[PDB]
């Protein structure tokens, strides 16, 4: 029973980064070395662990986080970091075990004139918890004013499209993004190396 | 990182006409960007957002055009408020160059040629140590113009400043000053000092000189 | 209603410190974008600093580590402490609100920013005497070596206002300022009408009235 990695990293279409997918990989046999070895992957960083002896090691569970973010803020999607994605779309915790894993989409997740299906959160008061996603609409109000969930001065719509279009330069472009979590608990070990 | 690039940095146009200034990123950067009105002295105003999407507030004679790496701002029939700075701004990237370096509208109007004087150091100013030279070129148009230096018929570089005044709110026309600098030793050790103009009202340079000594 | 006003700019040696402030109304600072962008005397628009609503903070790498962004949420002000301040660091600053996406729509007049190590100065004045050869002549006041900005020229108390040009001030490399008045008139006048240019220099209390004549 192989771990379902390829339902995971070639997914047809990815999942806003605002509204990031999570899936429980469980109760199975993960091969990582097929991931780690290839060529495919412009970002692969572990934490906590590494990379090379994931296939010797047994976990509670395995969680895979999936979305689409641009280029320059994939450095975003690692302990310790800030900026529009970090604090307000995808939060890793400073204790992050498990890895990331991206790769460029810009011949799949770019169109002319624009894809604007991929979205990400613009407007927050607070930064997120650590995996905590927010999939609010709620105008959001920058000032003393009461929005009453009409748009205008001082009340604008939390999220925003990236617009991506393949003449955009290697930072503007999409990226597609896995991020493995692994925890160990004291519980029975559900994800086992080959 | 992307860099905008303004062009051109000066445009003379005038009342009713069609201004179109170019901006380009260095990198396609989709609909990320925004036009900015700057007066003298005041703060800039917000013109257009999203490479296209006009400000709440902003005469509609503004409109932005233009996604990926060129970008053009158009006045559709200038105002003479509309004389001004303009600046490009690249959204939701700030590198080193997150404003482009300006484009200034200016007023056009006839060509006038620069009327040249040159002035010697004062006799105050030599006792004091230091010899300045001053070169003058006033209420000519265009701006463009360059003075060149000659001190015994060797071109001076590196040791002149200029400055320009702003247009004159009648004629229009520009005032140039142009400052050569020397000690008094090294003044002393020349005897013509001469100050070259080039301008498009000009059919060949023109020339102001003095020989050190003589009045 | 919706306004920014800034203060706490000044003159400052290299090294010197400066905080300056960006008192908002219409909008919530705790709740935007905010940005620092300052404008060096006669160059373009540079951005400094920004924080964002959760309280991340960025700057541009001229200023990385010398400078703090931060505000008062109660005071709905925003703060720019500057530190270890060079002279490339001389410009008016501006406060914004940054949209983001929609610009930066708010902005404040802007304070003045001056670091620099030179002694305060009043400015020596030099005759620009009128050529000896339209019938037009030209002649001038050189105020050269004084500090700080500004100077302000006159000609002949008020009286000659017709012609005059008075060129904005240079920073030489010694780290003063010189600037030029000139003033073209008919060359007929120039044994009879006495021209006197009026040099005032208020951060030194200096008035100067320096007379121009045909020179011998
Ligand atoms: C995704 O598909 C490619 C090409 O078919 C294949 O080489 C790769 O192993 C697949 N990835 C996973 C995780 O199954």
């Amino acid at each position: 029973n192989l771990c379902p990695f390829g339902e995971v990293f070639n997914a047809t279409r990815f999942a806003s980064v605002y509204a990031w997918n999570r899936k429980r990989i469980s109760n199975c046999v993960a091969d990582y070395s097929v991931l780690y070895n290839s060529a495919s992957f412009s970002t692969f960083k572990c934490y906590g662990v590494s990379p090379t002896k994931l296939n010797d090691l047994c976990f509670t569970n395995v969680y895979a986080d999936s979305f689409v973010i641009r280029g320059d803020e994939v450095r975003q999607i690692a302990p310790g970091q800030t900026g529009k994605i970090a604090d307000y779309n995808y939060k890793l915790p400073d204790d992050f075990t498990g890895c990331v894993i991206a790769w460029n989409s810009n011949n799949l997740d770019s169109k002319v004139g624009g894809n604007y299906n991929y979205l990400y959160r613009l407007f927050r008061k607070s930064n997120l918890k650590p995996f905590e996603r927010d999939i609010s609409t709620e105008i959001y109000q920058a000032g003393s004013t009461p929005c009453n969930g009409v748009e205008g001065f001082n009340c604008y719509f939390p999220l925003q499209s990236y617009g991506f279009q393949p003449t955009n330069g290697v930072g503007y472009q999409p990226y597609r993004v896995v991020v493995l979590s692994f925890e160990l608990l004291h519980a029975p070990a559900t994800v086992c190396g080959p | 990182d992307i860099q905008l690039t303004q062009s051109p940095s000066f445009l003379s146009a005038s009342v009713g006409d069609r201004v179109t200034i170019t901006c380009r990123a260095s990198q396609g950067i989709s609909s990320y960007l925004a036009w900015y009105q700057q007066k003298p002295g005041k703060a800039p105003k917000l013109l257009i957002y999203g490479a296209s999407t006009l400000q709440s507030g902003v005469p509609s004679r503004f409109s932005g055009s233009g996604s990926g790496t060129e970008f053009k701002l158009t006045i559709s029939s200038l105002q003479p408020e509309d004389f001004a700075t303009y600046y490009c701004q690249q959204l939701n990237n700030y590198p080193p160059v997150t404003f482009g370096q300006g484009t200034r509208l200016e007023i056009k109007r006839t060509v006038a040629a620069p009327s040249v004087f040159i002035f010697p150091p004062s006799d105050e100013q030599l006792k004091s140590g230091t010899a300045s030279v001053v070169c003058l070129l006033n209420n000519f148009y265009p701006r463009e113009a360059k003075v060149q230096w000659k001190v015994d018929n060797a071109l001076q570089s590196g040791n002149s400043q200029e400055s320009v005044t702003e247009q004159d709110s009648k004629d229009s026309t520009y005032s140039l000053s142009s400052t050569l600098t020397l000690s008094k030793a090294d003044y002393e050790k020349h005897k013509v000092y001469a100050c070259e103009v080039t301008h498009q009202g000009l059919s060949s340079p023109v020339t102001k000189s003095f020989n050190r000594g003589e009045c | 209603e919706v306004q920014l006003v800034e203060s706490g700019g000044g003159l400052v040696q290299p090294g010197g410190s400066l905080r300056l402030s960006c008192a908002a109304s219409g909008f919530t600072v705790r709740s935007n974008y905010m940005s620092w962008v300052r404008q060096a005397p006669g160059k373009g628009l540079e951005w400094v600093s920004l924080i964002y609503s959760g309280g991340s903070t960025y700057y541009a790498d001229s200023v990385k580590g010398r400078f703090i962004i931060s505000r008062d949420n109660s005071k709905n002000t925003l703060y720019l402490q500057m530190n270890s301040l060079r002279a490339e660091d001389t410009a008016v600053y501006y406060c914004a609100r940054d949209l983001a996406v929609y610009g930066m729509d708010v902005w404040g007049q802007g304070t003045t920013v001056t670091v620099s190590s030179a002694s305060t100065k009043g400015p020596s004045v030099f005759p620009l005497a009128p050529s000896s050869k339209g019938g037009t002549a030209a002649l001038g006041c050189l105020v050269k070596d004084y500090f700080p900005e500004p100077v302000t020229v006159s000609w002949n108390s008020g009286a000659l206002t017709s012609g005059v040009h008075t060129f904005p001030a240079v920073l030489q490399s010694s780290g003063l300022y010189s600037l030029s008045s000139v003033v073209t008139v008919p060359s007929s006048s120039l044994g009879t009408q006495t021209y006197i240019c009026n040099v005032n220099h208020k951060p030194s209390n200096t008035k100067v009235d320096k007379r121009v004549e045909p020179k011998s």
